[PDB]
């Protein structure tokens, strides 16, 4: 680090003996899967005597 | 960018209703009279979501 060589956007120091290349590149990949089941079952008897 | 939006819904509905009235009245000159009656009322819901 003799001469403190430092990246071109200016975020980091590198050493004299590499380079670097700002291949910034995101990737990105949200799944979502949602099952729903709803089952509702409804009996009335009336009897009636008269 | 790229997104993919897939949605299914499904809903099935069965209502049965059963309904039965039987009625019997016999009426004689003052001296004999009976009157009879029987309801039966059945009602069954049944739902399924998906």
């Amino acid at each position: 680090y003799t001469n403190c060589k430092t990246t071109e956007d200016g975020q980091y120091i590198i050493p004299d003996e590499v380079y670097t290349i700002p291949q910034k590149e995101s990737n990105l990949e949200m799944n979502s899967e949602v099952l729903e089941s709803w089952m509702n079952y409804q009996s009335t008897t009336s009897l009636s005597i008269n | 960018q790229e997104d993919h939006v897939r949605s299914s819904f499904l809903l099935d509905n069965q209502n049965s209703q059963n309904t039965v009235t039987a009625s019997a009245g016999i009426a004689f000159l003052n001296i004999v009279n009976f009157k009879v009656e029987t309801d039966y009322i059945s009602q069954t819901s049944l739902t399924k979501d998906y």
